[PDB]
């Protein structure tokens, strides 16, 4: 898609209708909102898309496989639960790249959205990420010009894209959260902290569930509530679609749109801010090192359907 | 396999294959400067017999 | 780079406005016909630095 | 080779690059006067062409 | 970096630090006189010799008369044993 | 035993 | 292997014959007007 | 400041790997193709095959020619009188003096 | 001192690189003044224009 | 030339002047260059009338007509720079610099 | 390594335009060269003269 | 402007008929053979930045690449001759035109004309 | 010309093409058969250049210079493979490829019948130099020292080429054949003032000058050890082959001209000389003894007499290869201490013998020791000297003592004395190493044989 | 304008010191005059007074270094006796270089000043002599 | 803005430009530069930024300015000749005015203090086609003209734009405004040659347009504004940063590259006109714009910046753009030095 075809006529408000809708199902650590967000996906034929990980870009990209850490991400999850205030920055580096991945996401989702017409549920979005990242800095897991480094990347980038037309959130107490931790078994996830899933639920339920209630209606659900998966599905379908900026977009403005999201280092083309925070700075041999090793990889070397050592051929005539 | 050595070898030929070209290229220059072949106030001499030209 | 496709294509699309001796509508003479005529007449391929 | 080859070749590149010069300030000398005189073909800057005029009758019998 | 020579020191404060970059005592610290010279806040030595340095002291240099970390004469290469001595003399 | 390659602070002067 | 096909994948076959064709007709276009003009060359030079 | 890799160590000396080395590359074999290369075309080619080459390089500087011309002249100046050499590098009867 | 450090680490230096260097960095700040307000480079037109008219006639 | 030419050739300069010489609104600076347009109206139809160059009485129409359409641009800039800072004063676009 | 940097890298930064620099710098920069330039134009015009009226001995200074 | 204004200069002519009595520029000609050089480096630079192999990628984009280097390249060169075979031929008859401007200045002999000699000292 | 010209051209695709574990193998292969082709070039004429074509020409002086940087390829290649062995294949090639057009422009440059076409390839030769340093070098310096070397040869180089174009315009042709037929004497006019230091200063700056060498200490230090050699080996020559050559037509001007900078670089001698003296950096007192050696031909070039002509050919190829190897063996202590002071490293001479063997050898040759083709030219400048003023002896033979000294005194300080104890990684010496100090030294022993080959066109 | 420079240049070299110095500071004066308004449209001063001590600072010094130079150059040209020599020039710009610097009391922007006014003012003698064209004519 | 909408506009600022380059009365040509400016000033608002407007707002000033001056010297000329022809004008007062008009069009010195402004305020398209296409129809009208040019006049003009655009590059940071400064000393080289041989001027133009056009697309294709931003390219594409090198270098002029092609011929022709300081102080003065080309290229490509984290991600993804005439443009403009006597074709 591009300019010409704009011009030879093709419109997505054509192929938008009522149904497509970006709803983006929010919560705690271990709310059970993946669950109700595939509920809601079914219930409504929507194309759900399960949380943004790490290795997302590795599945958008090559094979699926998740590359290596130290080749795509340099951070850990489990490490931030070990360590919350470790020396090497590995919470704001991983908030920073789980960002970047929802970013991701976000254009992924809605350049399916104003290709195929099909709505799209997601496991929370950028407009989320803040909750976690304001929590690390509540707890003093990291330091205030990592959040001010994280605030400027999301004014440049988030800007550019449309809020969800739906925010439900699935609303459990931190104690039920300590217990269905608990009962998870993951020993990292034991290891989290009961004043961080606090500082979470403070975050949404203070700043992010208003903020998407002035944009668009916020379906706050309790843990039981939203074991209904039809009650979900049904009020989500009698909410006034006026909620959103949709309805005052148009054909040109989604052209825009849809040009921003297939380009998806355009997308990404601010997540790589040039403010040298410790936390995410990377050295230039390190730098240099894993590029090297980052090519090296198959199917990395050329441009896809040109590296010949994956089986392309033909690449004479290519 | 002989197939394999020039395989992995055939760049050993582009320099040596140089020097052939640069001596014909050179070569050439020298019949486009032939305008004294036997001209000059101190070479000039008649050709000898089934002589076509001095080279000069 | 005056590109005169004007004379390579033989289309007029302003000469007609550059001088005052060119035919104007209803042949309305100009006030100074006869002299630019004559200066025109003069500086016809002679050359700008021999006309000045 | 033999040294009367170099020889030769010398006098043909000599003759040919004193030519060249001669010819450079032939030329520089032809442009100056050129573009002192116009009376060449080089430097004639466009005058107004004279088949614009209209010659015929007019309204006033004075032009 | 803060490890590096740098300009002639003003403050007290300054001289105390750059007695304790060179391992130097601050009493014994003495900068090269602010004549514009270039000299800095390199520490003005004794201008003395290795030669008349202890031979029988044991130096991490023996050739040179040295220690590691022992702060270096400004013209060490001159007053080198291979080169101009100032030992004292008998007359 | 690695060529010097510009730091932050090196860059931060531009 | 890649997930999503390449967005090249099998050669164009149409885009590579329209470059070759239009290769072609440039060597074949420059070859007969060099000709042409040593023929007009050498008419009007004797 | 940065997370960067930390200074690589001191160069792996090729005996580690390899006690004969010759330096070069690190694959022994490599190493002695490039040793040989270097020896061979470096010493036997270029600086004996040369130095001959350029110390039968027939003369064309016109020494032995010079020579040989200066004692003809020799000769003849002696033979007629004549004085060794002129006091003029040109005849004075082609040198309209102003 | 004389031949290593006073003349060419020193006076050399200070001689033709650093004096020109100097120059060209203060001659940058003034040129690049930074401030881009319309009415002030209007203002510098409006004396081109005089200056112009005047010097060339 | 006649005085009048030279009035109204003054009146072009003292425009311009006012033009370059911006005081506060930019209102103003618009009004100045629109007042030039006006000028160079009056000096060509004066031109063409008194040179009885009747083919070249459309050019001042052609002037205005262009003039306007230019002015139509500056207004529309004017508006959108009041609306994104709340006035029109000149003093106002500075984020740009050099 | 303190040392090394002081004698080369520091000389600069730490220099000041003083009288007494700038007087020692003209008097050994082009002092010598001026010196050296008088003495060997008044050798060179001399041995011109020499030349020029014949007196200087070249019998067998056929090499230069 | 110098030829910018010749007579008989017919307007947007990239070869007048004239030139075709020049001789045509030789499909060898080496200016020729660079201008296939530059289409050669510019299908390499291609490849390179699109991220494929940059010598083996696309081998029919690198021979369009070089045909058009070299079909231009033809008729550059031949336009540049004629310029050049212009600016020589207006040259000539201008000297011939104008004899007394371009005088033939007696041809002297250095055994007759006088030199000062610098001595090397 | 071509037939060296089109080879060195084909080592690039050779290069590029060649397998990761055969380009340094490939290249040296084929550098060396192009040196071995460009020796064919020696036998040049008793009196006319070897004229190959209106574009290449060769001469006495030509033709030394073109077999000396051939020759230098090789050597330079051999000195990288050690530093450059973790780089990645492209930039391996890169450094490779930077390597091959610096020598192609050189060829070039020593061919070059047009005086313009000679400043266009001489003025090209600072970009294959310029990223060399730059990017490949080893310190932070190294950005300054290229930005100090590359500005230094543009302002001395813009104004050559101003006046080249006006002389272009004046006489017709830049031919150096015509234009040494055709030469005309300069008057003493300002304008014919300016036009002579537009001509000159070009090549002074070029080849270190006392007051102009500013660049050639940073240039040097901070480069690698291949940039290191060409920039002290061929780099600097090229300001006494265009001085050498552009003076024909800046006579007789150039005696009145030529005082300021007579004296400039006959106390540069010495100044260079004893600031080597007391230097704590072994490239950087390297690069200033090059410096003085430099100021030698300077003088030679500024005198004109035939004998300063020969000595000035002859000094330049000396040094060219002296300097190449001091860089190199001190480019191999550097790496196995990895720092650059001189006085860090003692007593190697016990560790490394045979290294130490090839230091005396070449500091020997640096003092000019007899008969090598150093001395030769040194006593051929110091004659011609001599001859222009008798009063020259005294700085000459000050600056030789001086010279003496400090080559004497590298030698005691680095393979001498009490062996440094901390510093345990010295390891033997690897056969590249010897290797390349013995393709330094040979050829000049060889050469001093037969000197008649490098003594220039005025023998 | 061009008027100025032909009552610099009417005056002869090494005569009438007082008026080729009056010549000199014109021209001074004029060149600081155009200083001071583009200094005063480029960079805004706060008051009228400001302003106008700007441009008597300017002028001032723009104008005592032109009568230095024109005084210093006919005055050396007199006591020479040599009115041709790009030395009196040379002379004369370093002296207003002296004066610049004086006038901005720094030692070395006055030294610096001195060396290039002096070697500008001998390069326009020299043109003077030879004929140095700045804007050569288009001539071809 | 709509696609349909954007090519109308594109195609509208060209037939402006194309009508200057055609007509042969001087009302057109006016009429040419004021549909120019009218379909310019959308071009650089097509992205709506605070920025875009100021930025759009003092272009439309000074060329509203410029296009005054124009009219009111065509109206002069007319006066006191009677004539519309674009040819020798025959008074010099409009001679005068009109160059002061042009050149604020071009934005040679003291007429340059916008062009930094504007370009840093507009999209690098928008930059890109500021900085070169807006170019031609000033020059075209000075090339006709230049006969009556002034010649001191110019020259000036030309020489302060090269060592103001020189000294402004030295201090700037943002890549946008180090090419606008650059393009200010360009405009000044090509202008300095207009009153000797126009065909110069068309040459550097030419080679000016294609580095311009291919360091505008390495920007473009590496989405860099400022240094930083463009040092961290070596990390996702070393290749275009090291083209970038190779342009910088030819935007110099150092030899070999194209770069030195015009360079070298306008000092042949001030030369031959017995110009000798005036080329000399250019090339003096072009090293000042050498000097800020090296310092964009050290942080490029010569030397390593530090990167950040989020390069990793950026890494997987390629570019679904793909700029046709970005690999020609490179070539054209770092190797054609070789090609200098096809000068001749301009002619």
């Amino acid at each position: 898609y591009g300019p010409l075809a704009f011009v030879l006529g093709e419109r997505t408000t054509r192929k938008l209708t009522e149904t497509s809708k970006v709803i983006t199902v929010d919560g705690n650590i271990c709310s059970g909102k993946g669950r109700l967000a595939r509920e809601i996906a079914e219930k409504l034929g929507l194309r759900h898309f399960p949380e943004a990980g790490i290795h997302y870009a590795d599945s958008t990209t090559g094979d699926g496989k998740p590359l290596d850490v130290q080749l795509s991400g340099n951070c850990s999850l489990e490490k931030f639960y070990d360590d919350p205030k470790s020396n090497d920055g590995n919470s704001y580096r991983l908030q920073s790249w789980l960002y970047a991945s929802r970013l991701l996401q976000y254009a992924d989702a809605l350049e399916h959205l104003l290709s195929t017409g099909q709505g799209v549920v997601l496991e929370r979005s950028i407009y989320s990420d803040f909750v976690f990242l304001e929590a690390m800095y509540r707890q003093g897991f990291i330091r205030k010009q990592c959040v001010e480094h994280y605030n400027e990347v999301k004014k440049v980038t988030a800007c550019e894209y449309l809020p969800p037309h739906v925010v439900v959130y699935v609303d459990v107490p931190v104690p039920e959260i300590q217990s269905r931790i608990q009962k998870k078994g993951n020993p990292h996830e034991m290891k989290i902290t009961a004043a961080y899933l606090q500082d979470i639920e403070n975050a949404y339920k203070k700043t992010f569930l208003p903020e998407m209630s002035e944009k668009c209606e916020v379906l706050q659900y309790s843990a039981r509530e939203a074991e209904d998966a039809e009650k979900v599905v049904e009020d989500i379908e009698y909410l006034k679609c006026d909620k959103g900026p949709w309805p005052d977009q148009d054909d040109r403005t989604f052209h825009r749109l849809r040009m921003l999201v297939q380009n998806k280092l355009e997308v990404l083309n601010y997540t790589t801010i040039p403010v040298y925070l410790p936390e995410i700075t990377i050295g230039a041999h390190q730098s240099d090192r894993v590029f090297q090793k980052f090519t090296e990889l198959p199917g990395r070397k050329y441009s896809p359907g040109y590296n010949e050592d994956v089986g392309d051929k033909w690449i004479w005539l290519k | 396999n002989v197939l394999q050595i020039v395989r992995d070898h055939w760049v050993h030929i582009l320099v040596p294959v140089g020097f052939v070209f640069g001596c014909y290229l050179d070569r050439r220059s020298d019949e486009k400067l032939t305008a004294f072949r036997n001209k000059s106030l101190l070479f000039k001499r008649e050709l000898r017999p089934n002589e076509e030209v001095t080279w000069k | 780079p005056f590109f005169d496709v004007q004379k390579r294509l033989g289309l007029d699309l302003d000469r007609w406005m550059t001088i005052q001796s060119a035919e104007q509508p209803h042949k309305i003479p100009g006030r100074c016909h006869a002299f630019e005529k004559e200066w025109i007449e003069c500086a016809h391929g002679i050359g700008g630095i021999r006309a000045e | 080779d033999g040294p009367e080859k170099n020889y030769e070749k010398t006098m043909a590149i000599l003759q040919i690059e004193a030519e060249k010069a001669e010819l450079r300030l032939k030329e520089l000398e032809v442009r100056r006067l050129m573009r002192a005189r116009g009376d060449g073909p080089w430097y004639q800057y466009p005058t107004i062409d004279k088949a614009l005029i209209d010659h015929s009758p007019k309204t006033t019998p004075d032009n | 970096k803060d490890m590096f020579p740098g300009p002639y020191p003003k403050t007290p404060e300054e001289r105390a630090a750059a007695a304790k970059k060179y391992n130097m005592r601050v009493e014994d610290y003495e900068p090269y006189p602010d004549d514009g010279m270039g000299y800095g806040d390199y520490p003005k030595l004794p201008d003395r010799s290795q030669q008349e340095r202890d031979p029988w002291y044991d130096w991490d240099h023996p050739d040179l008369r040295l220690n590691w970390g022992e702060p270096i004469h400004w013209d060490l290469d001159m007053y080198i044993r291979n080169r101009v001595d100032t030992s004292p003399t008998p007359v | 035993a690695r060529q010097w390659q510009p730091d932050v602070e090196w860059a931060e002067q531009f | 292997f890649y997930i999503r096909e390449p967005p090249h994948g099998s050669p164009d076959w149409l885009k590579v014959g329209l470059t070759l064709g239009t290769s072609v007709f440039l060597w074949i276009y420059l070859i007969k007007q060099h000709k042409e003009d040593v023929l007009e060359y050498k008419r009007r030079n004797g | 400041i940065r997370l960067q890799e930390d200074p690589d160590p001191e160069d792996e000396n090729l005996y580690e790997k390899n006690p004969d080395s010759h330096g070069y590359d690190k694959d022994p074999i490599v190493d002695l193709w490039n040793m040989r290369v270097v020896f061979f075309f470096g010493f036997s080619i270029v600086l004996v095959l040369g130095s001959t080459f350029v110390a039968y390089l027939p003369d064309y500087r016109m020494q032995e020619w010079a020579r040989r011309e200066a004692e003809r002249l020799v000769k003849y100046r002696e033979a007629n009188g004549l004085p060794l050499m002129e006091s003029n590098c040109f005849d004075p009867n082609k040198i309209q003096l102003p | 001192k004389s031949a290593s450090s006073l003349l060419d680490l020193i006076w050399l230096e200070t001689i033709l690189p650093k004096t020109t260097s100097f120059i060209q960095m203060k001659m940058s700040i003034m040129v690049s003044n930074q401030k881009g307000l319309i009415k002030l480079y209007f203002l510098s037109f409006l004396i081109t224009i005089m200056i112009s008219m005047t010097l060339f006639n | 030339m006649p005085l009048v030419y030279m009035n109204i050739i003054m009146a072009f300069a003292i425009a311009l002047a006012g033009l370059l010489m911006y005081r506060s609104h930019l209102m103003s600076s618009l009004l100045c260059l629109e007042g030039m347009m006006l000028s160079l109206f009056i000096m060509s139809t004066l031109i063409i009338l008194n040179t009885h160059f009747t083919l070249a009485n459309m050019m001042p129409i052609i002037l205005l007509v262009f003039a306007a359409c230019e002015a139509a641009l500056g207004l529309s800039l004017l508006v959108m720079v009041s609306n994104t800072y709340g006035t029109d004063y000149v003093q106002n676009l500075n984020l740009l610099q050099c | 390594i303190r040392w090394t940097y002081a004698r080369s890298a520091n000389i600069y930064p730490n220099f000041r335009p003083t009288p007494k620099t700038s007087l020692l710098g003209a008097l050994f920069g082009i002092g010598p060269l001026f010196f050296w330039y008088y003495v060997f134009k008044t050798d060179r015009d001399k041995k011109e003269k020499l030349i020029q009226e014949g007196k200087l001995d070249q019998t067998f200074n056929i090499s230069y | 402007t110098m030829m910018s204004g010749r007579p008989g200069r017919v307007p947007l002519q990239f070869l007048p008929n004239e030139a075709r009595s020049l001789p045509p520029p030789k499909l060898t000609d080496p200016r020729l053979v660079y201008m296939g050089f530059l289409g050669y480096c510019s299908g390499l630079i291609d490849n390179a930045i699109r991220r494929r192999p940059v010598v083996s990628a696309g081998l029919h984009r690198q021979l369009l690449y070089v045909t058009s280097f070299v079909f231009f390249g033809y008729y550059l060169l031949k336009r540049q001759d004629y310029m050049y075979a212009l600016r020589d031929h207006d040259m000539f008859a201008y000297v011939k035109s104008h004899p007394e401007d371009f005088p033939e200045k007696d041809k002297k002999t250095y055994g007759e004309i006088l030199e000062e000699f610098h001595p090397v000292r | 010309m071509l037939k060296i010209i089109i080879p060195t051209t084909m080592l690039l695709p050779m290069t590029w093409m060649s397998k990761h574990n055969m380009i340094w193998i490939n290249a040296t292969v084929h550098s060396l058969l192009i040196s071995l082709i460009s020796l064919s070039l020696l036998n040049q004429l008793g009196e006319n250049s070897l004229n190959f074509s209106l574009t290449f020409f060769s001469d006495s002086l030509s033709a030394p210079l073109l077999v000396l940087t051939t020759w230098l390829l090789p050597l330079m290649l051999m000195a990288s493979q050690s530093h450059l062995s973790k780089e990645t294949t492209t930039r391996k090639k890169l450094y490779i490829t930077m390597l091959i057009l610096l020598q192609l422009f050189l060829i070039m440059t020593f061919t070059a019948t047009e005086l313009i076409l000679f400043y266009i390839l001489f003025e090209a030769t600072l970009v294959p130099t310029l990223i060399i340093i730059t990017r490949w070098g080893n310190q932070t310096e190294r950005l300054n020292a290229g930005l100090y070397f590359l500005f230094y040869t543009l302002a001395g180089s813009l104004p050559l080429l101003v006046a080249l174009v006006y002389i272009q315009n004046t006489t017709g042709s830049l031919n150096f054949l015509i234009i040494h037929y055709w030469s005309h004497p300069l008057s003493n006019s300002w304008s014919n003032i300016f036009m002579w230091l537009a001509c000159i200063m070009a090549f002074m700056v070029k080849m270190p000058l006392y007051g102009l060498h500013l660049w050639l200490p940073k240039a040097h230090v901070e480069a690698p050890i291949a940039g290191s050699m060409v920039l002290a080996a061929v780099l600097l020559k090229l300001g006494g082959y265009g001085m050498m050559r552009i003076t024909t037509i800046l006579n007789p001007l150039t005696n009145y001209m030529a005082y300021p900078f007579l004296m400039l670089s006959m106390w540069g001698m010495i100044m260079t000389s004893s600031i080597c003296l007391r230097q704590t950096d072994l490239k950087s007192l390297i690069a200033y003894s090059s410096v003085s050696h430099m100021a030698l031909v300077i003088v030679a070039i500024m005198i004109q007499t035939p004998w300063s002509f020969m000595g000035a050919t002859a000094l330049m190829i000396a040094h060219g290869l002296t300097s190449s190897m001091l860089f190199c063996l001190a480019n191999t202590n550097y790496e196995r201490v990895h720092s650059r002071t001189m006085i860090l490293a003692r007593g190697l001479q016990t560790l490394l013998p045979l290294m130490a063997t090839w230091w005396l050898m070449a500091s020997l040759t640096n003092l000019a020791l007899p008969p090598s083709i150093n001395l030769i030219g040194e006593l051929f400048i110091i004659t011609a000297s001599f001859s222009w003023s008798n009063i020259t002896i005294i700085l000459m033979g000050m600056n030789m003592m001086i010279t003496a000294l400090y080559s004497l005194y590298m030698l005691i300080t680095t393979q001498r004395g009490k062996y440094t104890h901390h510093i345990n990684n010295i390891k033997a010496s690897f056969t590249r190493e010897n290797a390349l100090m013995a393709l330094h030294i040979l050829p000049l022993l060889l050469l001093t044989l037969n000197p008649k080959m490098i003594l220039g066109p005025l023998y | 304008a061009k008027t100025l420079l032909h009552k610099y240049s009417d005056i002869p070299e090494g005569t009438e010191c007082h008026r080729k110095a009056y010549a000199s500071t014109s021209i001074g004066g004029a060149t600081g005059l155009i200083v001071s308004a583009y200094s005063i449209a480029l960079k805004p001063p706060a008051s009228f007074l400001e302003g106008v001590a700007r441009t008597g600072r300017y002028t001032f010094t723009s104008a005592a270094i032109g009568a230095i130079f024109g005084l210093t150059s006919c005055i050396s040209a007199q006591v020479r006796e040599k009115p041709d020599d790009p030395l009196n020039y040379f002379i004369g710009g370093c002296a207003g270089g002296l004066t610049l610097g004086a006038r901005t009391r720094s030692y070395g922007i006055g030294a610096a000043a001195c060396a290039y006014m002096g070697l500008t003012a001998a390069l326009v003698k020299m043109g003077q002599l030879e004929g140095w064209q700045v804007f050569a004519e288009p001539k071809v | 803005m709509n696609p349909i909408i954007y090519t109308t506009l594109i195609m509208t600022v060209m037939s402006g430009t194309m009508l200057v380059m055609i007509s042969s009365h001087w009302l057109l040509i006016w009429i040419g530069f004021e549909m120019n400016l009218l379909a310019m000033i959308p071009v650089l608002m097509k992205n709506f930024n605070p920025r875009a407007t100021e930025a759009a707002t003092k272009y439309f000033l000074t060329q509203a300015t410029a296009s005054m001056m124009l009219m009111m010297a065509i109206i002069i000329n007319l006066l006191y000749s009677g004539q519309w022809t674009i040819t020798k004008m025959f008074n010099p007062v409009a001679m005068t005015m009109m160059t002061m008009a042009l050149a604020m069009k071009l934005g040679l010195s003291p007429f340059h203090f916008w062009v930094p402004e504007v370009t840093q305020g507009i999209s690098l398209q928008a930059g890109l086609l500021l900085l070169t296409w807006q170019k031609l129809a000033p020059l075209s009208v000075l090339c006709q003209i230049s006969q009556s040019i002034n010649p001191n006049l110019m020259l000036t003009m030309a020489m302060l734009s090269i060592l103001i655009g020189g000294w402004g590059g030295l201090n700037q940071t943002q890549l946008r405004k180090i090419m606008a400064y650059s393009s200010i000393a360009h405009m000044g080289w090509m202008t300095a040659v207009l009153p000797y041989n126009t065909t110069m001027t068309i040459l550097n133009l030419l080679i000016y347009i294609t580095m311009t056009l291919a360091m505008f697309m390495l920007l473009i294709h590496s989405s860099a504004t400022t240094t930083l931003s463009l040092s961290h390219t070596w990390n996702k594409m070393p290749v275009i940063t090291s083209l970038m090198m190779v342009t910088l270098l030819s935007m110099g002029g150092l030899p070999p590259l194209s770069g030195f092609m015009p360079k070298w011929m306008i000092i042949q022709e001030m030369t031959k006109n017995e110009s000798i300081i005036m080329p000399t102080l250019m090339a003096m003065t072009a090293l000042l714009n050498l000097y800020f080309y090296m310092r964009l290229a050290y942080s490029s490509s010569l030397t390593m910046f530090p990167s950040t984290n989020n390069m990793k991600m950026k890494w997987q993804f390629e570019h679904t753009k793909q700029m046709k005439l970005l690999p020609t443009m490179i070539v054209l403009s770092t190797l054609v030095l070789p090609m200098t006597p096809a000068l001749s074709s301009l002619n």
